[PDB]
RNA sequence: UGGAGGUGAUUUAAAUGCCAAA
RNA sequence: GGUCGGGUCGAGCCUAGGCUCCGUGAGGGGGGAGAAGUCGUAACAAGGUAGCCGUAGGGGAACCUACGGCUCGAUCACCUCCU
RNA sequence: AUUCCGGUUGAUCCUGCCGGAGGCCACUGCUAUGGGGGUCCGACUAAGCCAUGCGAGUCAAGGGGGCGUCCCUUCUGGGACGCCACCGGCGGACGGCUCAGUAACACGUCGGUAACCUACCCUCGGGAGGGGGAUAACCCCGGGAAACUGGGGCUAAUCCCCCAUAGGCCUGGGGUACUGGAAGGUCCCCAGGCCGAAAGGGAGCCGUAAGGCUCCGCCCGAGGAUGGGCCGGCGGCCGAUUAGGUAGUUGGUGGGGUAACGGCCCACCAAGCCGAAGAUCGGUACGGGCCGUGAGAGCGGGAGCCCGGAGAUGGACACUGAGACACGGGUCCAGGCCCUACGGGGCGCAGCAGGCGCGAAACCUCCGCAAUGCGGGAAACCGCGACGGGGGGACCCCCAGUGCCGUGCCUCUGGCACGGCUUUUCCGGAGUGUAAAAAGCUCCGGGAAUAAGGGCUGGGCAAGGCCGGUGGCAGCCGCCGCGGUAAUACCGGCGGCCCGAGUGGUGGCCACUAUUAUUGGGCCUAAAGCGGCCGUAGCCGGGCCCGUAAGUCCCUGGCGAAAUCCCACGGCUCAACCGUGGG
């Protein structure tokens, strides 16, 4: 599926002949486009080692912020804008860095919604 | 290793610090994880075997250890793959005779006889010391092992000290610190086995590890690693060494 | 190598020797080539019958090749029908299968 | 690479015809009456070898190099080739009839327990010697100087009774 | 004594190698 | 777990084009051995027109001729330059 | 042994190549008595196809059942004991096989991870509270040619699921307790969230009972250990009759994904990156420790034993788990093959033996878990074509035999005739040996009895100027050369020489060879100085004074596994082989 192993392109240009099968430890997986919706939606994955993720699908709260080390939970209204991708502010996807509205103003999202599965933002004066 | 951990070892690739015979078979036993590392460490079976000989097959030997009969830091051992190392004392009570581990002049592990009083003591190298919750200090042995000590004690452990603790109950009864005209013994390193005073310490810069210099009886000057210095003493010797 | 009779041929030798050597035509098993193969002894060449297997090698010459005043044979007959052609010339044994 | 592969104990001559060589080596062959060529070419590298030790250790120096110089002299004058007194360079003068002569064969015919070499060749293979309390059927073992003189017939042997006809023959020379 | 260069000339036609050595 | 929709990855299969390998192959071309069926005598002596290099033309075939060059060219007479 | 010998002429001296003479490996002709030791035997062509048997199990001290024998009473039962399958746990990812692919961070070596995962094991600090549920086994009925598989009833757990608490992770604000060369690390206090444990189970005694006292266990946190992932610098093939290559390509900014850093993958912004010191492309190959040869400098190979990599008919892709995209587990395509009652269903020995095919080219369809190890178990133990023991084989190395003595005769080396002796080896027994056998070793009885071939014979090159055949015919000949009716050279007899349980033929590598030349070759007439000159990179560069310390030299710490090599001593009779030390 999604292989991370290595490029296939030497840095002089040249190609490289693959010499081995791929490996289940070099695979990744399908990204997790966090929408705004009514209801929160979150799954768990098992992970390397027997471990775990949690995985936010839908979002519909967040936790805001101040300077004095106050925060508060408030739900979101929608995604300003988003510099990692051209059109994800139109369809309404969060990651880490977008810019979102709230019903207490604009903020920034700081942590990172597929590996936490909590949308936390710090508040824009 | 393909796909998963090893769990055989062949005659030829022992570590090279076992007294064994490297071609009168095929197979080794594969050392259990434990205590000390692979290189300054054997498994007990060895030595109930080959090193005492109270046992001819492995077969007998294991019904010794099924009852008991071998004590290491006055612990009773039952797996034939437990790892035996550096500063242990191997304890036999029925016949009451007491043996502390220590490399050979060329590196080789060897049983040197000891007191039955000494028996109740063991040297332990502070390897390294950190914080842990509820605000203690956690001290890690160089044999793996831990220790627990307060807040109000941080000022008098340090790492490369030694801990002399008393076993099995592991209570501490002395520090000796690590310092110029403290008393050391080699480990590891082309000097093992060497003895004497500490002189000088030198430190480079870019995680370089730090040097010591050491004279010995006849008022030679030997440098070698600081961590394969191990301190036994202030200016003599607290245990009994070969 | 191991290969299959076609026919019996004679070579005359190279000035200033005279006489006429006795060979065979070879097609080898392995790749179906023809090959030409001097028969070695007195009178070796009656021991020969076409559709004959034979077992053959190097002749012996400078640098791998040929030898002697038969330039243009590289190999010898060693085996007729998996007996030594040796022993056949000197007696000792009798061919197979007629 | 490739694993280790047993090799020869000898040498062979690097021409096999000439003249000068096959005289004197047929000289020595029928005086110490061996079997093959073969077995005298196997002393003859043993004597090669130590040569070519002292001339490596002539031109040497260092800590390793006087230990197995001493090393050297020593175990050359307990198989009794040297004297008690010798030095590295007297090395340089042995032969080739210096090694013949301790060999078990040859130790038996001179001690006077045989009448021929033959003979004690044949005594030695059926097991009628023994060295130090110990029966060997090697004709070629070399004799060292520490157990010389206690080589006798086997106490078990015919041989080891003054009245057998065989013996008295033997005493006869 | 022995050497190195230069310029002139230089009167018809005249091919082949068998047998043997073997 | 079935059915429909959407997105994405994908071995294989078909068509067209371009490079490349193997097997045959009418016809053409020199090369190497053999021993003589044939026509001449070009190279070696001044080899009977000194031989050879470069370029160009001609001829059954070795070869011939023209311009510039070399000595790895024989004989006689004269001249020049040296030891 | 730091080496030469034959060949161009009527005769000579050179250059130069060919041949002889040595070692090792593969195939092969003829011929063979014995023992011991070792890392030898379908690698080269076909990583081609495979009939049959075996190559991975274990736990009754986790749990309910079935069957059998006994003791107490027994209507009924309860015990104890022993077998059997099932649920459940751990293992099956190691070990074993082969070298197709790969010119690459695959491998060797020094470092890094402050950028990561780890079931089993060790130490220390804590915890085990309250509920719920199904189903195999078992009974009734079955379907299908079989491979397989349906419905209903009933039951337990260290089986599964909830609630609580502990705990884990993310982000914002403070304080400075720890390690370290250096804190996106650890510790303390507030704040918003999300995720979220456990089996006080089993066994035995003292217990009238109550309850202890041991043994094996369950969960969380910190650290270690074991096994790995990832990254960097340096080192090791051939081709210019392959000269330009690259466009997610090189870097930046913002994200996603991962156990984890990273163009690993996206969106946007730039024009970078590699190259005559050989890029790109093509050829051939698993890498190393090592092995063969040589006085050395070198040249050639890298199947067998150890360490690392890769694969399971070819090409793709997933489930479970600590660990796999899994050789004796699953799915699809391609291509073979097998069983069907014709509707369907199965199988790839590059595991041990064994068969077919391909070839010049390679073994028994054997015995054992007694030793060495691994998995399971509290333990006694059970299993293991790993490993150990034998069977077949001119695989390699070491030590022996095929008689010895005395007196005579001969052609006097050698053979013969008399008299005597021994038993390694051979034949038949006893002991020991071995898991059981067989070999081996110690004794006893018989007896020289049971045991020599292959090549060569003109020169190189040791060995006949003898006899009989053939007659430029037949034949020999590594090279030079013999044979034309008086052959030391062909065929045979009789002699002789070399090596000897071996000795010859064919192919390959090293030496020979100073015919690849750094040490250490040549270029007027023998192969070879560009038709001539100018100049870029590279290489080579005048004298003195001061400084530096990169090259270079000396001393000293940490490394370069074991096996393999050399030496002394020790154990198998000595040796080959093996152990303890020094290199
Ligand atoms: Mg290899
Ligand atoms: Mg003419
Ligand atoms: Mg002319
Ligand atoms: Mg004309
Ligand atoms: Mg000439
Ligand atoms: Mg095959
Ligand atoms: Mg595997
Ligand atoms: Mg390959
Ligand atoms: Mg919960
Ligand atoms: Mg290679
Ligand atoms: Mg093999
Ligand atoms: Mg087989
Ligand atoms: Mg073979
Ligand atoms: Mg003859
Ligand atoms: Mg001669
Ligand atoms: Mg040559
Ligand atoms: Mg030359
Ligand atoms: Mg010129
Ligand atoms: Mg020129
Ligand atoms: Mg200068
Ligand atoms: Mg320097
Ligand atoms: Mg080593
Ligand atoms: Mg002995
Ligand atoms: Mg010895
Ligand atoms: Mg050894």
């Amino acid at each position: 599926a999604i292989w991370q192993g290595r490029s296939l392109r030497k840095p002089s240009g040249g190609r490289i002949v693959l010499a081995r099968k791929k490996r289940k430890r070099e695979l990744g997986r399908e990204p997790s486009n966090t929408r705004v919706a009514e209801q929160d939606k979150r799954k768990i994955i098992r992970t390397y080692g027997g471990n775990k993720k949690v995985r936010l699908t839908a979002a519909a709260y967040a936790n805001v912020f101040d300077k004095s080390g106050k925060g508060r939970k408030v739900r979101i209204i929608r995604v300003i804008e988003n510099p990692a991708n051209r059109q994800f502010a139109r369809r309404n996807i969060i990651t880490k860095g977008a810019i979102i509205e709230t019903e207490i103003g604009k903020a920034k999202v700081t942590s990172r919604p597929g590996q936490d599965g909590v949308v936390n933002a710090i508040l824009l004066e | 290793a393909r796909k998963g951990p090893k769990r055989h070892l062949k005659r030829l690739a022992a570590p090279t610090s076992w007294y064994i015979e490297r071609k009168a078979y095929k197979w080794a036993v594969r050392p259990r994880p434990g205590p000390h590392n692979m290189r300054t460490s054997i498994p007990l079976l060895y030595i109930v075997r080959d090193y005492l000989g109270y046992a001819k097959t492995a077969r007998e030997a294991r019904k010794i250890l099924n009852e008991g009969k071998f004590l290491v830091d006055g612990r009773v051992r039952k797996d034939y793959k437990f790892p035996v190392g550096i500063m242990d004392v191997v304890s036999i009570p029925e016949t009451g005779e007491h043996y502390r581990v220590l490399p050979n002049r060329i590196g080789k592990l060897i049983l040197h006889p000891i007191s039955e009083e000494e028996a109740n003591i063991k040297p332990l190298r502070i390897r390294n010391k950190r914080m842990v919750k509820g605000a203690k200090i956690q001290l890690n042995f160089h044999d793996g092992t831990n220790h627990l000590i307060p807040l109000s004690e941080k000022d008098n452990y340090f790492t490369s000290y030694t801990v002399l603790m008393k076993v099995p109950e592991r209570e501490i009864l002395e520090v000796l610190p690590f310092e110029k005209g403290a008393y050391v013994f080699v480990t590891q390193g082309k000097n093992v086995a060497r003895k004497g005073r500490i002189v000088e310490i030198k430190k480079f810069p870019m995680g370089w590890p730090d040097v010591v210099t050491i004279e010995d009886e006849e008022g030679e000057l030997f440098d070698t690693l600081k961590e394969y210095a191990f301190v036994v003493g202030r200016d003599k010797p607290r245990i009994s060494l070969p | 190598a191991r290969g299959i009779v076609l026919e019996k041929i004679a070579v005359e030798a190279k000035q200033p020797n005279s006489g006429m050597r006795k060979a065979v035509r070879v097609q080898l098993i392995k790749n179906g080539k023809v090959v030409t193969a001097f028969c070695p002894g007195d009178g070796a060449i009656k021991f020969i019958d076409e559709h004959d297997e034979v077992i053959i090698e190097g002749i012996g010459g400078p640098k791998g090749g040929s030898m002697g005043d038969i330039p243009g044979i590289r190999y010898k007959v060693v085996k007729v029908n998996r007996v030594s052609l040796k022993e056949l010339v000197k007696g000792r044994k009798e061919k197979p299968r007629r | 690479g490739d694993p280790k592969r047993q090799r020869k104990k000898y040498e062979t001559p690097p021409h096999p015809w000439i003249k000068e060589r096959l005289d004197r080596e047929r000289v020595l062959m029928d005086k110490y009456e061996l079997k093959n060529k073969k077995e005298l070419w196997k002393h003859e590298t043993q004597l090669k070898n130590f040569r070519r030790r002292a001339r490596r250790l002539l031109a040497a120096r260092g800590k390793q190099a006087e230990i197995e110089r001493e090393q050297l002299l020593a175990r050359l004058k307990r198989l009794g080739l040297l004297p008690e007194d010798a030095v590295l360079d007297d090395v340089l003068s042995l032969t080739i009839e210096d090694i013949l002569e301790r060999r078990l064969q040859t130790i038996v015919y001179k001690k006077g327990l045989a009448r021929t070499m033959r003979q004690a060749r044949q005594l030695i293979v059926h097991g009628h010697i023994e060295v130090n309390g110990q029966i060997i059927r090697s004709p070629s073992y070399l004799v060292l100087k520490e157990e010389e003189d206690t080589i006798t017939y086997a106490r078990t042997s015919p041989f080891a009774n003054p009245q057998h006809p065989e013996r008295m023959m033997i005493e006869k020379a």
